[PDB]
């Protein structure tokens, strides 16, 4: 197959700046290549075909060149909407194949995440339960590291992460982990820890919370 | 021009699905379909081509052998068959136009996709779990409160707060797949002066089950 290699697989940049995103061939592809736009609501639509020639309806400010084997896709002012995964694909010869796409995200100023914690439920409890949760509000850059600890000791076993989509507005990230454990094994430990390790600071942000501490 | 797709897309392991793809807006006959795989794993997989017109189909020879592709031209339909279904099956299935350009083709069309999921699970609805900030004062200004969204099955839920009077500050996380269940959370944050003198209710929707939940945050 050719296969096809798309240069910078995640990109930061800042509306109004110029980007430039790279597409390889494996071999000669004789320009033919186009473009599709992947929005973050999962559709998609071609945005060039034939190396350089752009499909109606689509912004001005895309363009695209290359030959050979080296391609590339500028976007010549970053717009909001832009905010997308691009895919290359080849039609030199089958079977058909696509880069791995890539995921373009809006720049801006580092920011500490507002960390909380929550204690199980009283409901959940009955049901013989135990879902500790931490949420990681309002972030940027969107990697951050979160380890929990019960009495000293360290998660691993029993956490669901996840993640938003950079918000449109503000341009962070929240992120929410869950610590589940049976009501048997909740009550035996004293506290809870939620601790992130961010790159706005060189000390972890540590939120705890202790199950005898009923105000 | 419009590529209108659906077919079945919750199947247990070992099954088949057929999917469908409808064009509309142009002469059928006068371009292929091509049929394409995303896992959730970013990528996008080519699957094959069928030429309605002349009636060639080519296919990926990853593709060839679990996958049939065909098409009814009186009704304008493209069709995709998958069989031997297994876990690695469950992606987004996409059917696009080829449009011939001086030398090679364009997917110029794109359907919306297909979301196939192969599952164990059933129909489950989801235990909803208010989250009320614990222990010691949790924040100062603003109070951020909570609610878990646990074991359903399948997608989607719809939350919302207040009847969505609530819209500022609230953030939901994507739903994640435990045991072949999803959770979900959703936080709000609400000046000091609102909770728990003004009251603060997080209403979670399940269309597939028909059930509506609401769970008014109260103190621990």
């Amino acid at each position: 197959d050719i296969q096809m290699t798309q240069i910078p697989s995640s990109l930061s940049a800042s509306l109004g700046d110029r980007v430039s995103i790279s597409c390889r061939a494996s071999q000669d592809i004789n320009n033919f290549l186009n473009w599709y736009q992947q929005k973050p609501d999962g559709t998609i639509k071609l945005l060039i075909y034939f190396t350089s020639r752009s499909q109606s309806g689509v912004p001005s400010r895309f363009s695209g060149s290359g030959s050979g084997t080296d391609y590339s896709l500028t976007i010549s002012n970053l717009e909001q909407e832009d905010i997308a995964t691009y895919f290359c694909q080849q039609g030199n010869a089958l079977p058909r194949t696509f880069g791995g796409g890539t995921k373009l995200e809006i720049k801006r100023a580092d920011a500490a995440p507002t960390v909380s914690i929550f204690p199980p439920s009283s409901e959940q409890l009955t049901s013989g339960g135990a879902s500790v949760v931490c949420f990681l509000n309002n972030f940027y850059p969107k990697d951050i590291n979160v380890k929990w600890k019960i009495d000293g000791s360290e998660r691993q076993n029993g956490v669901l992460n996840s993640w938003t989509d950079q918000d449109s507005k503000d341009s962070t990230y929240s992120m929410s982990s869950t610590l589940t454990l049976t009501k048997d094994e909740y009550e035996r430990h004293n506290s809870y820890t939620c601790e992130a390790t961010h790159k706005t600071s060189t000390s972890p942000i540590v939120k705890s919370f202790n199950r005898n501490e009923c105000a | 021009v419009q590529l209108q797709q659906s077919g079945v897309e919750l199947v247990r392991a070992g099954s088949s699905v057929k999917m469908s793809c409808k064009a509309s807006g142009y002469t059928f006959t006068s371009n292929g379909i091509n049929w394409v795989k995303q896992r959730p794993g970013q990528g996008l997989e080519w699957i094959g081509y069928n030429n309605p017109g002349n009636g060639y189909i080519t296919y990926n020879e990853k593709f060839k052998g679990k996958t049939t592709l065909t098409v009814d031209k009186s009704s304008n339909t493209a069709y995709m068959q998958l069989r031997s279904l297994t876990s690695e099956d469950s992606a987004v299935y996409f059917c696009a136009r080829s449009e011939y350009y001086g030398g090679s083709y364009k997917f110029d069309y794109w359907g919306q996709g297909t979301t196939l999921t192969v599952s164990s699970a059933g129909t489950t609805p989801p235990s909803v779990y208010p989250l009320a900030p614990g222990s010691a004062a949790q924040t100062n200004s603003m109070v951020t409160l909570g609610c878990l969204v646990k074991g359903y099955f399948p997608e989607p839920v719809t939350v919302t707060w207040n009847s969505g009077s609530l819209s500022s500050g609230v953030h939901t996380f994507p739903a994640v797949l435990q045991s072949d269940l999803y959770t979900l959370s959703s936080s709000v944050t609400v000046p000091s002066s609102p909770r728990p003198s003004e009251t603060v209710t997080c209403n979670v929707a399940h269309p597939a089950s028909s059930t509506k939940v609401d769970k008014k945050i109260v103190p621990r």
